[PDB]
């Protein structure tokens, strides 16, 4: 038997271990195949309280290949290092959001 | 000159419509339109159908992340009013 | 049983054995077009020729090459390509990609004849496959691995109707087949082998018909087997002849051997001259 | 142990320099193109130029430039040369774009020929990066950062059939590559240095063929090697000459180099016309 | 500095000056086009023309409509009309807006051999404007206040079919410039005046090529620096000529003011001849 550690989670996808560059890429492409509107949020702080996250720029509405999303991740990380980071996909049709998984924690 | 017939191949990929049929489901309205000089029929027709409507003549960030044709209302017939101008 | 010319035999045996082997400091051209007059043994050698020596062989259509999807052709022969080559690293022997009837595929004739991107495209995949052929990729899949090199054979009735950067010593091998006396008797004499005819009356055979292509020869047994399926038809009866060899559960009717002489051959054959001079001396 | 034309060279390291180099209220075209006739050594000679000077090359084939799908082809244009961009700020020596038979990629053949809407993005793509090399940018992105200046290399057949804002004298610097006397001698005494001719023998060989292309000389020389070939297939036999050269345990087969005579060479070049001649007629 | 010809200046005065004049009993065209060969400098003596006489300009480019992933002509067009016509009220001075290009840039083949939907869509709103100059409307916030007429000039190589009827019924007025040997020596002599060279010297470039376009004698210029770095290369030696220049820091390098001749020019405009005549 084993008693499980107290551990703060992420909602989707934080229960797997920590996502590597070439799985957030998979993941990224099948918003992108599927035909929803990807877009990035920024948040100081990870409460369950909070359902709001400021927008980094805006949606991006003419994305081609799942590269042009991730060098908008890599902006938004370096401008903010110590910030929560996520992937959000919006859809048209239904008029709510399909996918959101966190990309990056505070470091240190 | 020198004119060609051809075969081809393809790559691939808003207010006024008079193709359109009313349904059973809507809501219709008949207006008596009259515009100022130097206004066409169409024009003002399809003026009036999205005024009464959405308006938003630019699309802008929030208007694409919803359907544009799902909510929008549409002028379908144009009738002129006997010995009438405009 | 059928003889192949030992010409065009040496000509396919040294181009494909010298593509695999990596002789240092020489370079060598992927491509082998073979062009020649209608009906001299092009396509049918060829066969001949990879049945001989047992290897493997992928078929590219001429009139397979247009599509209404804009660089879909293209796409094709990339893809067809790469099959070939993953057929070596598995099964362990030479293959062949072969082109048939490529002058109808990518070719002008004229000037008024309007033609489409398509045409520019192949042309234009077909110079990269023979400068690269390590290197083939498809789109939307970038990745940087090495694949096996693949000798190309193409067949051809004219290739004055091609674009001519293709067409050059480095990039391709050019090949003229016309047979002589000694390549006809030969052949014609490999047809006729099971029939038994002298030699004399083979020469003979040549010598009346000189001005003929190997296809006349082939198509003049067909004539021969007319009286016997003819008398068949008559005693089964037109009213139920296809009931007897569509879907018959009887053994199938055989015919004697026909009696294969110097003067019924050469009756038959000025009676299949005849028939093209008809269409040949024709008005409108 | 190629021999590379001074003239060639030359023509290439002022123009990738020049890119480089920054003088004030010059103009410096952006694309150069080199055409000719086929097989003069166009293709051949810039990746040996790219050797001695030892610089990073992006490569693009002339056929990629049509796709089932709008955009997308002139979308690939732009990728390949942010990459190329990025490489010079790592890296940190010279980088260069060359696209090859750009004349079987947007090139319009004839009037009857039917283009889509992929060739003309094309050619629009070209305009704009020749115009602002500094400040490219992809379809919809919200970056606008200024990136590094790259210098295209072009080759093709036929200039005459390419759009004709794209040849201008602010836009392309142009170049015609035709090897001289003094040009072929050095280059195909460059392919037999190994084999070991006296100089007026090699004087010889050009005078005998003087209407020929590069590649002329290379198909004869590759051909001096058919008979040893023919030779080894026959003592193997037809039967088994796939197993005993793909899938073989043994020893390669050795071939003892042929001699190489003037006489032979002549024999063996005429030979090569007379196949060119039979399809000619 | 740059020399104008007083033909173009002339054609461009008045058709600015009538429109912008109230004189009752007379009729005048709204649009002025001008077709001729490239590199003439058409575009080139228009901006220099409105600087001398310090109107305001707004220019669009011929592919910014031409382009079917730009957005709409129709209403980019309008749009522009109206912008330029409030220039005139804060601004307090003339102002024009022109278009180059109209037909070509766009990478299509024809160059208005085959009309495009774009194509019947400028035509379309052009005219429109030449019948109301003084009412122009958009989709929406329709005003009933009128807009001070501005006048539109078009340059291109030549004008499509679709246009005779602005041409016939006058609307239009189509001005064909050519170079000749005097408006040659102005502009040859106006580029190479900064060098210094002698009357007699710049007749003898214009007669060294009779039969050229303006943009060929003003190509000559850039290649001047060409023999100084070929020389570069040779002292830097092949090996390493990159790595110097491209990312090292180290001193830029320094070229002396490159000698001005006849001689060179000569040399220089036979190279250019050679290279285009094979090229066509
Ligand atoms: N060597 C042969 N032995 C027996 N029959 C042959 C032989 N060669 C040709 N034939 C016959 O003649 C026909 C000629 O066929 P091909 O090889 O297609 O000629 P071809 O020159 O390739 O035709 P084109 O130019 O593609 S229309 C064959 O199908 C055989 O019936
Ligand atoms: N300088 C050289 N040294 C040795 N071999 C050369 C040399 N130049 C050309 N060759 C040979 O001739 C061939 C010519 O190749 P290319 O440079 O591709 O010709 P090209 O001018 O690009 O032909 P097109 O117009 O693209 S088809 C090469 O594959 C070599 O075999
Ligand atoms: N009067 C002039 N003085 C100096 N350069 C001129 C003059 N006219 C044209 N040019 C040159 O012409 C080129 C631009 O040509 P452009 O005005 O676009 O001509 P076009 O519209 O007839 O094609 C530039 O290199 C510019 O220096
Ligand atoms: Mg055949
Ligand atoms: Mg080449």
């Amino acid at each position: 038997m084993q008693t499980l550690p107290k551990e703060r989670r992420y909602e989707t996808l934080s229960y797997l271990p920590p996502l590597t560059d070439v799985q957030i890429e998979k993941q990224v492409q099948y918003i992108l195949s599927q035909g929803y509107i990807p877009a990035v949020e920024f948040n100081e702080v990870s409460e369950p309280t909070e359902l709001y996250w400021t927008l980094w720029k805006l949606p991006l509405f003419g994305a081609k290949t799942s590269r042009e999303v991730l060098a908008e991740v890599q902006s938004c990380r370096s401008q903010y290092p110590g910030h929560y980071i996520r992937v959000v996909g919006f859809d048209n049709i239904k008029q709510c959001q399909i996918l959101s998984f966190i990309v990056h924690k505070p470091s240190r | 000159s020198y004119a060609q017939t051809k075969t081809q191949t393809k790559s691939g990929y808003t207010y006024y419509t008079p193709d359109y049929t009313p349904k059973d489901t809507d809501i219709l309205a008949a207006f008596r339109v009259t515009p100022q000089p130097g206004v066409p029929f169409e024009e003002a027709a399809a003026a009036v159908a999205a005024e009464s409507s959405t308006g938003t003549w630019t699309t802008v960030w929030t208007d694409l992340l919803t359907d544009l044709d799902r909510y929008k209302g549409r002028c379908y017939d144009i009738e002129p009013v006997p010995g009438e101008d405009n | 049983s059928y003889y192949i010319a030992p010409r065009f035999l040496d000509k396919l045996a040294v181009h494909i054995t010298k593509n695999f082997l990596n002789i240092p400091g020489v370079r060598v051209p992927l491509i082998l077009g073979i062009h020649g007059r209608k009906g001299e043994g092009k396509t049918f050698q060829c066969e001949l020729a990879f049945e001989k020596m047992g290897i493997e062989v992928t078929l590219i259509s001429g009139g397979e090459l247009e599509s209404p999807d804009a660089g879909d052709p293209a796409r094709l022969i990339r893809l067809r390509y790469r099959e070939t080559a993953e057929l070596i690293k598995v099964r362990g022997k030479m293959c062949v990609l072969m082109i048939n009837d490529l002058d109808a595929g990518a070719g002008r004739f004229d000037e008024g004849t309007q033609y489409t991107v398509n045409t520019q495209l192949v042309n234009a995949t077909l110079m990269n496959i023979a400068d690269n052929p390590t290197d083939v990729q498809l789109p939307g899949s970038y990745d940087s691995n090495p694949i096996r090199r693949v000798p190309i054979i193409v067949t051809g009735n004219d290739f004055s109707t091609l674009y001519a950067p293709l067409i050059r010593d480095g990039r391709m091998e050019k090949f003229y087949w016309e047979p002589n006396r000694d390549d006809k008797v030969g052949i014609v004499g490999g047809i006729f082998a099971e029939d038994g005819l002298s030699q004399r009356e083979i020469e003979q055979l040549v010598d009346t018909f000189p001005k003929q292509s190997i296809d006349f020869f082939s198509a003049l047994r067909s004539r021969i087997y007319d009286i016997q399926i003819r008398d068949f038809i008559h005693k089964v009866g037109f009213e139920r002849i296809s009931l007897r060899v569509v879907n018959s559960l009887e053994a199938p009717p055989e015919f004697k051997k026909p009696d294969f002489s110097l003067a019924h051959l050469i009756e038959s054959g000025n009676l299949v001259l005849g028939e093209q001079q008809r269409v040949d001396n024709s008005q409108l």
